């Protein structure tokens, strides 16, 4: 009763028909069979990150110029938790899902090989491990980036520094316009987990 | 001892990457490595936690402020804080998010843009992901008080639908009908906290209304038109009314704040989209006021 | 007579024979300062907490120590408005006089301790929240604490701050970079940037020459570090 | 003259065609190589049972 | 430590979805759900007969 | 007795020499051969060592002389041999390349070419090939002396950025900051090797820089323009200053020899392609000096 204060928590509790962990297996066994519980493994589930990209014919490539781009937009799963964490290890698995009105009088195919992260187009070799498709007879390119770093583990967006792991060049012959889809490999992890930002609604710009 | 072929015709589809959207089964990616058998290592001594970071019991039990109230003695008793804030006195039980601000441009002379910019708790930050939810919600009010300020606080649950009020851009909630002696608290579920010397409390809500899973639309694209979505998506509120007024000296200050977190345990999901009419575009704040954000679109 | 291979600290010498050395004829003990205090370590040494700032608030208030939380960051001047920046460990090292103490070192792997006495009037309330965030001035713009909205910024780690209830906080912030153990020569350092964040405003009586104050003071210290490769040189 | 291709996604039911997003777990045919597009809708309601 | 290929030549026919008029026989309809192994329950407390 | 068939249907995608960068996994590479177990015998009476010769830890473990340095009466002491070398004693620890030479051949009457040359230790030669390394470095110093020189002579390790001099083509240390009484050799690492009758020393680096692997770009494009990569390629550098100068009659010679050997232990490696900004073009020497070397290009 004296001028002061205390702390005494209370979890004090609203309706106490069962347990709760009980009813969630009943109520997911008749809605949906599958129980989502660890967010690594929605890190594994090739979510389309991009619907168009109108690549111009002859060019390597490299994925850091659609990259910048796309961790922007959280579209996918590996750029919406791009925002609760800091750190990643493991490499991206990309696949490539040919749309284009392809010509008879030439032989299309596809390249593959590696680049350290933001290096430009031709500061960098071209004999590597490489990875070739023929999209008349098999239109996905089945592309999977190792784990090739100095560091344990990397933090987003990094300073003056570059080159400090691995990622891919993207090479063909003709202006294939394609789908690009992706998620990180059998080992790959976010960590270091922090709060995170906002979110962006609808957009129907009324007039007044 | 070059026999004939004894083995049957294998029937066949061409099907390139058969079953892409699922996390299990081996996938056809091919490693550009120099070893089939590429193993990094476990998570020691990597992340300096050692905590599972990553699972939703986790994720979603982080604590986030929502709300921060200012009860005056100029406010009344049995009735919620009206505060513009606007939501304030009437917390919405449930996961997904009920706030937004809106942000308006200029395009010409006659038009603009009025973009919905959301708070995330991370409760409300992994719903989004998901469609549908079903999850035991939980609050920590807490009185900001000094050591003079006493009195008697009530926070009752409700089920079902909450009191709006349907504007051309936002919904509010409706004073107007939580007040009186026109809406008891006496057959709600609830609990009249003191602030004598107890200053803080956790307030578990379970998931109880008529479904086995709500929807996690909640406030995108609320409003006057478009609003089924809102009620079905939240099996209530609380409410902070006050049963006795504040009494406060004239040396303490009239204004006590009221903090109220949030999170949600023992979480599950349905399924791996996002029910709303638009991709997961996350806020990037402009650098002027002028400038605007681009927009993603459904075409693909 | 052939092998004079002998070991300093981190030095070794080859001679040909082992060149005549005499020495004291006996070692007998002299004055006491070994009975007085025992010999503090270097790893003993940067356990020491410092006096690093010392933040008064007065309700007040025309200045920006009382702005609260804005509830949402819609543009990156409307910036969210916080009291000081600590850039972790580039202002525990220089203090304290401790970087004037691991000269002729290399490589650094330190946690970072904060701790807060808070020292306030009964008649004054209020709530604060101490929130660090790696990599905050390097990472690109929207991910930092200061563009997300009050639900965003509590999300970060850290400790409520209430005044009648807690006169001390403890925080560990850990080793929280990429780098296996901090440079020191050509130091750019700054890997964890620490924030203090008023949620609610200070509230105190509104008539004035009453002096509601609350005076913050920070103390810092490392501990569990190692401290690893020699070097002739040292930044300023 | 044309790389004909066929998608597949997810709506809950009797929503129109605008008022839903595009990224959800999806599936992709491509008619040149393969005719047959093989989907499989799961079950993931609200409720346990649904009447017509 | 890379040998060569010691398995004989797999005959082949293409035949997309051969046989689907049958109860019976493992399907290629793609699940399009997050686990492959998507388990409904069974048939207690859903249909009020037994 | 002719039944109906039991087996689903395999599903399939058409990829022809699927993952064909991998050392390990069974190819389809048809064998123009009699017998399809056409199996060549083990490394018996073949190579007329039994040693096994392509291990890198036997490859990488090969001595090379890397430098000859000439020490002087007229050079000072607490100073490194600054010769023209123009490394010579600043030995960079690291096991890719640090030195060239260009080759300035003529095209017409204002354009020339200049091609760099690289010496190639067999520590150096397979790192090349790779990307990022890890290794515990050793050098062998020997001072060819006579009977009757003798003196003391310091070798101290200094971790992290080597102090340099970017030149428009090439990059020389800079003995301007190594000497005094400006920078100390009280701190560091040390060995102080005694001319009078001991004669060899080796000096076991192992590998301490802040990172799991560093690059091996070495010197290739090293000069005002690109030298990132220079820096962040071999946690720093032996040096070899004399404590008291070189004592030597008018009978024998003023000048005696320090030989600088290396190689490297325990190394591991990273990716199987080269981080520099052109293919592994090993450099044929031409005839005639007029004569100039074919470029390998970068276009597929």
């Amino acid at each position: 009763i004296n001028i002061g204060n205390k702390t005494n928590e209370n979890v004090i509790s609203f309706f106490d028909s069962t347990d709760a962990e009980t009813q969630n297996h009943n109520a997911l066994m008749k809605g949906c069979g599958e129980f989502i519980v660890n967010l690594r493994t929605l890190l594994r589930t090739f979510r389309t990150i991009t619907d168009n990209w109108i690549l111009q014919a002859n060019t390597k490539t490299p994925i850091t110029d659609l990259t910048n781009t796309t961790d922007a937009q959280g579209r996918d799963y590996m750029s919406y938790l791009s925002y609760l964490y800091r750190f990643y290890r493991g490499g991206r698995r990309y696949k490539f899902f040919n749309t284009t009105p392809l010509k008879q009088s030439q032989t299309c195919y596809i390249r593959s090989f590696l680049i350290p992260r933001n290096y430009s187009a031709d500061e960098i070799n071209v004999d590597g491990p490489s990875h070739i498709t023929y999209p008349v007879i098999n239109p996905v390119h089945e592309v999977e980036v190792p784990f090739y770093s100095q560091y344990r583990k990397i933090p987003i967006a990094s300073t003056s520094d570059k080159g400090y792991d691995s990622s891919l060049m993207y090479f063909s012959n003709t202006a294939t316009t394609q789908i690009v889809a992706r998620a990180g490999n059998d080992d790959f992890t976010f960590g270091w987990m922090i709060g995170p930002p906002q979110l962006q609604g609808e957009s129907r710009s009324v007039a007044p | 001892s070059k026999p004939r072929n004894q083995q049957q015709v294998c029937p066949l589809q061409n099907v390139p990457a058969w079953g892409y959207s699922l996390y299990k089964g081996i996938d056809m990616s091919v490693p550009l490595a120099y070893d089939p058998n590429n193993e990094l290592g476990d998570l020691k001594d990597v992340f300096p936690s050692a905590v599972d970071e990553m699972a939703i019991g986790y994720v979603c039990g982080n604590p986030a402020v929502k709300h921060v109230l200012t009860w005056k003695t100029t406010d009344a008793i049995q009735k919620p804080i009206a505060n513009g804030d606007d939501w304030g006195g009437v917390i919405p039980v449930g996961m997904p998010c009920y706030s937004k601000s809106i942000r308006t441009t200029r395009i010409s002379a006659t038009e603009n843009r009025e973009t919905e910019v959301m708070d995330a708790a991370p409760c409300e930050y992994v719903a989004n992901m998901f469609s549908y939810w079903r999850a035991t919600m939980c609050y920590r009010i807490t009185v900001v008080k000094t050591a003079f300020h006493t009195g008697r606080l009530e926070i009752f649950f409700e089920p079902g639908v909450i009191p709006v009020k349907p504007t051309v851009n936002n919904i509010g909630p409706d004073q107007d009908r939580l007040t009186g002696a026109v809406a008891p608290s006496d057959n709600n579920y609830k609990y009249i906290l003191d602030l004598t010397n107890d200053t803080e409390v956790t307030i578990r809500v379970p998931f109880v209304s008529n479904k086995m899973f709500l929807k996690t639309a909640g406030i995108y694209g609320a409003n006057s038109e478009n609003n089924w979505n809102f009620h079905e998506s939240f099996s209530g509120f609380l409410c902070i009314r006050p049963v006795t007024k504040l009494m406060a000296p004239d040396t303490v200050s009239d204004n006590v704040s009221i903090v109220v977190w949030k999170w949600a345990e023992d979480v599950v999901v349905v399924e791996p989209k996002p029910l709303t009419s638009g991709p997961t575009q996350v806020y990037r704040p402009p650098p002027t006021a002028s400038t605007a954000v681009e927009v993603l679109n459904v075409e693909l | 007579s052939e092998n004079s291979v002998e070991t300093q600290e981190i030095t070794t010498f080859h001679d040909v024979e082992t060149p005549n050395r005499i020495d004291t004829p006996m070692a007998q003990d002299t004055s006491s300062a070994r009975n007085m205090d025992d010999t503090h370590s270097i790893i003993q040494f940067l356990q020491r907490p410092v006096l690093i700032d010392n933040i008064e608030i007065i309700a007040g208030t025309t200045a920006d120590a009382n702005k609260p939380l804005s509830r949402y960051v819609l543009d990156q001047q409307n910036s969210q408005k916080y009291v000081r920046s600590w850039t972790l460990p580039s202002t525990v090292l220089r203090a304290g006089g401790k970087a004037q103490k691991l000269a002729n070192f290399k490589y650094l792997r330190c946690d970072v301790q904060v701790k807060l006495v808070l020292n306030a009037n009964p008649f004054v309330a209020g709530r604060m929240y101490l929130a660090y965030s790696p990599y905050d001035d390097k990472v690109d713009t929207a991910r930092s604490v200061l563009q997300t909205s009050r639900a965003g910024v509590t999300g970060y780690p850290g400790v409520e701050l209430d005044f009648q209830l807690d006169n001390s906080v403890e925080m560990t912030i850990p080793y929280a970079s990429f780098q296996e153990a901090y440079d020191l020569v050509t130091g750019t350092e700054d890997f964890v940037q620490l924030y203090l964040f008023p949620i609610t405003p200070v509230l105190g009586p509104k008539s004035e020459s009453e002096s509601s104050k609350v005076d913050i003071s920070v103390y810092m210290w490392l501990s569990n570090i190692s401290l690893v490769i020699p070097t002739y040189r040292i930044n300023p």
